[PDB]
């Protein structure tokens, strides 16, 4: 019987250890709760205050923490690189319908129709091998920036959805950026 | 290498005392009670609560009076002590009183369950009450058990009521700050749901820890007039780490 | 015996009080009741930080929630719905004869009834029968905006008013807008 | 010994736990370990340590 206690012991100390491994995961302290996240990344020439961890977001919503922040030596210019989750940044299979006939609308635009062939059967053919796989929701007139929240809050990336042409593939780096401006720049100007 | 041979044999028996301790529980609740099982826990309603009622709103006046005082020196420089009654409601409600309660609990009314279980045990009445056949977790552990997890959510919040209250009096009436930016500084950053009710689910998970903890030991005593004290000091220091142990994991989960 | 009866019966009226005193003296549940409320709806370009069930004000005073902030993935806006009230935001029984008598007044005005399509009776009539349900005390040229009170405070909504000869009727959404200011948008604004 | 080391950590944790998520509304989390050292140096630790 002694063995039976002691089993119905290692029993306790084990789903006491299943319950802080769950209670430490979905409390966002450890692990990556977000879903079926697509990692892209940016450069930057100055981002002071940035941890990881920090806010991603799209006009206000976060969407997407910040992993790793190096440093190019050659170059000069920093590096960020953050996850994005896909939930609300993607356009999924029922998402498809709303932007086929949206990001195809503008390639047989008037701008196109006397400029390249009006025979060809290409500007349908790019949409679909690119609105199918590997699609995002950021445009390719978008910068991405650093803010504030607050004037006092932690710094946190901001995208500035401007215009729109084309989408992203999962794993591409945004081109245009924009710099922080920090508070000893500022106190120069207002005087 | 003896000292480590005695330090692994600690352990296991540490760890084997669990697993009775949980048997003990399931057949506890797992059974349908017995007729008269209502009027016995009506009367260790009394032992167990109301007994504890002196030292909790006593000593939950004692805290209030220090949070209204530290809270004000710290945000008087800066500047902004409109939000002196939220600080205070704030600590009480979700950190301190479903803490601090269940370590004046553990002391007044734990050790006094395995103090009274256990002289049950060396004295000899638990083993001639069975051979009546009337079985002892039904008749004398399970009224001590239910009405340990009933007595202190109730003791919580008679807890953060008295405190709030003496804080508002320190704070308000001796200090000097506005009695209307006190209590509608309160309703603006204080939710139920969120915060009250939270902080009483945080006691239930206290209360059986409490509880469990301080019946068990009194019921698997060894039977010696000081090896009953030595039980006491067992369930005072098993019930104070199990308190601040879940309270990092219940903070995690609710406000993270 | 019957003290063992008694003194527990006090001890759950002293829990009975000290219940009582921390919903409806501390916690906000007594300042909290829609009454009988609706839903309208707006779309943002910037919502940075503003937390749900937060206040609505229309002059300073608070007439709503906030329930939703999603994004808009088809233009990347955002997306909240507040629910104001039924007693504060609208007309009740007595009150339906002063909007018709302001309809009246201000916008069936002979000098106005001659700026547009000719008729006699046709704005004649509508104005009595789309103007008595499903109206709000909203003027349809009030934009709604995100605003804070102080330098410290929580992120809440602001509908200024002004003008307005048709109202807002019921789920419908609000014109114009403009979106928080902060660090990264004052500065950038402030040359 | 082996009480007070144990329990002094865990009080630790719920220390930082709680006055991260109070002191990021206000975005000043600087203070963040001043509020920590104080409430343990001149409150909790005479206090809580008497307790156990």
């Amino acid at each position: 019987s002694r063995t039976s206690e002691l089993a119905v012991g290692i029993f306790v100390i084990i789903f006491g250890i299943a319950l802080f491994f769950l209670a430490m995961k979905v409390s966002g302290l450890v692990g990556t709760n977000l879903s079926d996240g697509y990692t892209m990344k940016a450069q930057f020439d100055n981002v002071n205050g940035l941890k990881p961890r920090a806010k991603v977001t799209m006009s206000g919503v976060t969407i997407g923490r910040v992993d790793s922040i190096t440093l190019d030596p050659v170059t000069r210019l920093a590096t960020v690189t953050f996850d994005l989750d896909g939930k609300l940044t993607s356009f999924n299979a029922e998402q498809l319908k709303e932007v086929q006939k949206n990001a195809l609308d503008e390639l047989r635009y008037s701008s196109d129709y006397t400029q390249a062939t009006p025979a060809q059967q290409k500007t349908m053919e790019q949409q679909l091998i690119s609105n199918m796989n590997s699609i995002t929701s950021i445009d390719e007139d978008a910068y991405i920036m650093v803010a504030t929240n607050g004037l006092l809050g932690e710094k946190y990336l901001k995208i500035v959805p401007g215009g729109g042409l084309n989408y992203l593939k999962r794993g591409d780096t945004i081109s245009n950026t924009q710099g922080t401006m920090d508070l000893e720049d500022l106190i120069s100007k207002f005087i | 290498m003896n000292t480590i041979a005695w330090l692994g044999r600690l352990v296991i028996e540490r760890i084997r005392g669990i697993g009775v301790a949980a048997l003990m529980l399931l057949q506890i609740i797992f059974s349908l009670p017995s007729a008269g099982g209502f009027g016995r826990f009506v009367y260790q309603m009394h032992r167990v609560g109301v007994m504890s009622l002196l030292i909790i709103t006593v000593s939950g006046l004692f805290i209030g009076l220090v949070l209204g005082l530290q809270g004000y020196s710290i945000l008087v420089n800066v500047g902004s002590e409109s939000m002196l009654g939220t600080m205070v409601s704030l600590t009480l409600l979700r950190e301190l009183a479903p803490v601090v309660a269940a370590l004046l609990f553990a002391g007044r009314a734990g050790s006094a369950l395995t103090a009274e279980i256990g002289s049950m045990k060396q004295s000899e009445q638990l083993a001639s009450m069975e051979m009546i056949g009337v079985d002892p977790l039904k008749q004398i552990v399970s009224p001590r058990l239910w009405a340990g997890i009933v007595s202190l959510p109730m003791l919580t919040v008679i807890f953060a009521a008295i405190g709030i209250v003496g804080g508002k009096l320190v704070g308000v009436d001796f200090l000097g700050v506005d009695e209307g930016s006190f209590w509608s500084g309160m309703q603006n950053n204080v939710q139920f749901g969120h915060d009250v009710v939270n902080g009483i689910i945080k006691s239930i998970v206290f209360a059986l820890l409490c509880t469990w903890i301080a019946v068990f030991q009194g019921y698997a005593c060894d039977p010696t007039p000081e090896g009953i004290a030595t039980a006491m000091t067992r369930t005072v220091v098993y019930s104070s780490l199990c308190v601040l142990g879940f309270d990092f994991v219940l903070t995690a989960v609710m406000f993270g």
